[PDB]
RNA sequence: CAACACGGGGAAACUCACUAGUUUAAGACAUUGGAUGGUGAUGCAUGGCCGUUUUUAGUUCGUGAAUGAUUUGUCUGGUUAAUUCCGAUAACGAACGAGAUCUUAACCUGCUAAUUAGCGGCGAGUACACUGUACUUGCUGCUUCUUAGAGGAACAUUGUGUGUCUAACACAAGGAAGUUUAAGGCAACAACAGGUCUGUGAUGUCCUUAGAUGAACUAGGCUGCACGCGUGCUACACUGAUAUAUAUAACGAGUAAAAUAUGCUUGCAUACUUUUCCUCCGCCGAAAGGCGUAGGUAAUCUUUAUCAAUAUAUAUCGUGAUGGGGAUAGAUUAUUGCAAUUAUUAAUCUUGAACGAGGAAUGCCUAGUAAGCAUGAUUCAUCAGAUUGUGCUAACUACGUC
């Protein structure tokens, strides 16, 4: 049927959708490489590439990304994928199936599987920066 | 270059299945062609907006800031001119003093919304709150991005 | 007509100001609440509107303000307090102190805490002014009160 | 006299009077000063 | 960073007084610390029960 | 009823009471909505004069409102609600017919 | 200083190192020659 | 000049019996007390005679004076 | 240092204390005497609050012991973020500080919950395919994601090394998380004649009080300039400028004066409307900006499944004080205000200075930081190159030593 889940990397949020279909992507109402820089594009076709076709040739996936720049998209749209595959895997497909397709996964990466906690320290008086501080002189 | 290999499935249905840059230029040509909207005469003399500080100096653009806006149109089905001008603003080098985003000139914005209105595009409502896109248009705009798309593709 | 924010900074400051009131008013008696005698200041509110710190203070405020002995005056102040059950104690007085040089004198009994938030939730604290002959006296009471628990403190039965 | 509704000399601490340092966020109308003897009993607590 | 004199004395009076129950695995021992203790932070309790099972 | 407060403790205990009280009557609320917080936030400087180190703090004033839609006679559950809150808790009317 | 002119590997700084010409002008030569930076024939 | 009339003055004293406090407010540019239609600047120049003479008594907060009669005062103010 | 974008001090007026002057009574009380007020003098008379000492790790007691001030406890050593622990040990036992506590931010409860949040369910079209995909109006199980309550979760857990093998450390693994998970907040004792009476109706004394240092009004001035020193901003170009296009952010913040009618005469007086905050939106304006309207007292409207700029892509220059650089000046029409000249601010055309990577010197900084790029808020009638928040773009170099 359909699983929902998500992808968090810094202030962005990228919500995976995995139904039943045929291997159609979409981004919000538009196709998958529609998301313009080439190099970072590369990024979001790598757990494609990881998994072959045929895996997606049965599901139609959909996808909401809302909130962070650019880069931070990007790593939440490839975490979301990640925890989409493997998430429709375990409740639909078969576990040990997941368990292999999760080893392929880990073993390339574990950013893939859960986002980089890294979000900003506050800001702090005495300095523009979050630690720098103004200019000292005597 | 455009073309590169995929490894998902396209749909090739709508402007939201076509990259807006050739799409873009493609319409805007096409309207000038067909000479639909005018230039107008006194456009050439103006700037887009105040963070240029210099002429437009690119000859054709008119046509593609309609092209744009009826892009931005399909993408966003109810909008005024202020959406437009943010939309279009960028960054103003004030000389000595800081950077800021400054709007995009209303009135070349409020003409080019008042030509597609006109020609049966774009249209005034209070049944959603300013423009939408329109019957005619909508079914242009698919239809035209259908017809890019294959003639592109192979 | 008026905004949730609104409401909430004019309902502290109307607080604020009652409380200021109240410490102009309340030399007669000690600490007995308030009403949400009492007839006069209920008209003026509302002609207007349309081991307890503050007390040991003001206590202390007025035993230095009638001229007797510093000493004496703090450690009937403080053995009082410690009477009361209290855990500990700290009376500060700051000011002139029978000289023509400003000076202080701390009074400390029992545990009295002072870092973190365990301070702020046992120990009440308060600020009276005595204006005596050659200027102003500061007394700074500090009382730490029965416990909840201390979290410092583990033992087992 | 000859006041304006408008500008420095038009408004005053609601407490002390002080022409200047004025919070007028929320419409506190309190200089800063004061506000920070009052700031605990307003609800205005410290916490990061 | 190691364990102050309240944490080390709290360690020692566990196990004065429950020695018997008290085991060789982490848990349990806080399952322990739990019912017997009367430390209100979770980190304090976990810290205690760490180090009785030290 | 909307519920206003400046003490969460206080919403929350009247959140079970009035929660109970409407629960024994069989009555229809839509559970407890807790509304996003709103921190009114003031950027003080230390110091009431400029000497020594330009020092800040951070002062908050969070307040809380929660809701609570409800399909009863009025009079008895703001009765019962005037009655149990504490004054802290400022209460608001809402009422639905389903 | 410059010392390049109107009249008589495709990158822009090639074309100008082999004819000596001004890098619009060696631009002006790709063009001609093929019938920011991007992908190479 | 600066003259008070004889009717206000007796609405000040009368206001003042009637009810038994007066929170006049300190500031002299308002033009009149939200309880008498009466110049502010007068209310406070009474006032301030009428404590010199001991016969009513004021806390006195930021900007709100809270003035009390005395019991004398009170008998006094009625002739 | 611990003064010098500090006195939230971004002063057109007022603010204001000052300069040139002009007024006023707002001189209580029992004419007269008599005060009251004072951004007047005194922070080396003082209160309060705050800075430093110092956010380091220090400080103190009971009893004991060693003519006295005193010293021991509170230490050769190991260890640590830490008078933190261990260990030794004429001291044993304590207490405050510190850790701890508290606020965020970090992860999980398929439990707790659905409004002004989502998600589906389902009608209905518009569009294309093709035995669904994109797009809009109407009704209405789910709670994964939006929100926020309660509760869980790491203790160096396991394994391996080093360590009196003691306190403990090191590495690897596991794990949402391993530098007490990251960040704050809080601030002992004793000080400093540190700072502040120009925050206070906190306040002593000393001064002053109708030819006032009170209150108040008009100008002028705090911004002037042979010249010396701070903190910032903007640059010196091609990993760039210029011009189009595309993508995409978080914290927020928002309500006794205006206008129409009447009586007197466009002036004055009175009534009525509904007026001051955010502006969507529709018209008009090159632009500024205007006019007309609409919703918002706010998870509802401004506005947010998108409000920024660095992004990136395609064009145009083509290294030349150059189309770099925008100081400087000249001419404008707007906008705020009683008042804009010493150009308030705004746009528009023209005008085109130094500056070729910075001497001697000297500052900040260790991971979502630095740097770069913005932007919200504070002051605000009007005024960010300031401060304070907040994000996005995401480096270098260790990971230690005296």
């Amino acid at each position: 049927k359909r699983v929902q889940t998500f992808g968090k990397k810094k202030t962005a949020v990228a919500v995976a959708t995995v139904t039943n279909g045929k291997g159609l992507i979409k981004l919000n109402g538009k196709n998958l490489d529609l998301v313009e820089p080439y190099i970072l594009k590369t990024k979001v076709y790598e757990p494609l590439w990881l998994i072959g076709s045929g895996k997606l040739k049965n599901l139609d996936i959909r996808i909401r990304v809302k909130g962070g720049g650019q880069t931070s998209q990007i790593y939440a749209i490839r975490q979301a994928i990640g925890k989409g595959i493997i998430s429709y895997y375990q409740k639909y497909v078969d576990e040990s199936t997941k368990k292999e397709l999760k080893d392929v996964l880990l073993r390339y990466d574990r950013s893939l599987l859960v986002g980089d906690t890294r979000r900003c320290e506050p800001k702090k008086f005495g300095g523009k920066g979050a630690r720098a501080r103004y200019q000292k002189s005597y | 270059r455009l073309l590169e290999p995929v490894p998902f499935v396209k749909t090739n249905n709508c402007i939201k299945d076509v990259d807006a840059d050739l799409f873009i230029r493609s319409y805007a040509t096409h309207l000038k062609l067909h000479n639909k909207i005018t230039y107008p005469k006194w456009c050439t003399f103006v700037k887009t907006g105040k963070g240029r500080k210099l002429a437009p100096l690119n000859e054709d653009w008119y046509f593609i800031r309609a092209s744009s806006i009826l892009r931005r149109l399909y993408l966003h089905p109810d909008i005024g001119v202020g959406f437009l001008r943010r939309q279009f603003s960028s960054k103003q080098r004030r000389g000595v003093a800081p950077n800021h985003t400054s709007l995009a000139s209303g009135k070349i914005l409020r003409s080019i919304l008042q030509q597609l209105e006109n020609l049966g595009y774009v249209e005034q409502n209070p049944k959603k709150k300013g423009r939408r896109l329109t019957t005619k248009g909508e079914n242009a705009i698919n239809n035209f991005a259908r017809y890019i798309n294959k003639k592109v593709y192979n | 007509p008026i905004s949730k924010k609104r409401k909430f900074i004019n309902d502290g400051v109307f607080q604020a100001e009652l409380n200021e009131f109240l410490a102009r008013i309340l030399a007669e008696d000690g600490y007995s609440g308030v009403e949400v005698r009492i007839r006069e200041l209920t008209s003026l509110v509302q002609k207007r509107f349309f081991l307890c710190a503050m007390a040991q203070a003001e206590s202390l405020r007025y035993k230095l303000l009638k001229g007797l002995a510093v000493r004496r005056a703090c450690y009937g102040v403080l053995r009082h307090i410690m009477e009361s059950g209290a855990k500990g104690c700290e009376v500060i007085v700051s000011g002139k102190l029978r000289a023509q040089r400003a000076k202080s004198m701390k009074f400390r009994d029992g545990y009295l805490i002072s870092t973190g938030e365990p301070s702020k939730r046992f120990v009440n604290t308060a600020t009276r002014s005595a204006q005596l002959k050659q200027g102003v006296l500061g007394i700074k009471v500090k009382i730490m009160l029965p416990t909840s628990i201390l979290p410092d403190n583990i033992s087992v039965l | 006299v000859h006041p304006k509704k408008y500008g420095q000399g038009s408004r005053q601490c609601r407490v002390c009077s002080n022409k200047h340092a004025i919070i007028r966020k929320y419409n506190i109308n309190i200089c800063r000063q004061c506000f920070r003897e009052r700031a605990d009993i307003i609800g205005f607590k410290k916490y990061r | 960073r190691v364990r102050t004199k309240t944490i080390k004395r709290a360690a020692r009076q566990i196990v004065e007084k429950y020695y018997a129950k008290l085991t060789l695995d982490f848990q349990i021992n806080k399952k322990i610390t739990e019912e017997v203790a009367i430390i209100p932070s979770k980190r304090m309790k976990n810290k205690v029960a760490g180090f009785v099972t030290h | 009823i909307a519920l206003t407060s400046k003490n969460l403790r206080a919403i929350e205990k009247v959140c079970s009471d009035i929660m109970k009280g409407a629960k024994e009557k069989n009555l229809n609320v839509s559970g407890p909505v807790r509304l996003p917080v709103k921190t009114l936030r003031i950027t003080t400087r230390k110091s009431p004069c400029g000497e020594g180190t330009n020092t800040w703090d951070r002062f908050e004033l969070r307040i809380y409102k929660r809701l609570i839609d409800l399909y009863s006679q009025c009079e008895v559950v703001t009765q019962m609600t005037s009655i149990n809150i504490d004054p802290v808790v400022e209460v608001e009317v809402i009422i639905t017919d389903s | 200083k410059l010392n390049h002119a109107v009249f008589i590997v495709i990158t822009p700084s090639a074309i100008a190192e082999k004819y000596k010409v001004n890098l619009s002008v060696a631009r002006a030569v790709i063009n001609h020659l093929a019938d920011s930076q991007k992908l190479y024939t | 000049y600066s003259y008070i009339p004889k009717q206000n003055k007796k609405l000040i004293y009368e206001y003042l019996f009637k009810e038994g406090v007066i929170v006049v407010e300190k500031d002299a540019k308002i033009p009149r007390h939200p309880h008498l239609n009466v110049p502010n600047l007068h209310i406070m120049m009474t006032l301030k005679s009428l404590k010199s003479r001991n016969y009513v008594e004021e806390k006195y907060n930021w900007k709100h004076q809270y003035f009390i009669l005395n019991n004398e005062g009170i008998e006094y103010l009625r002739e």
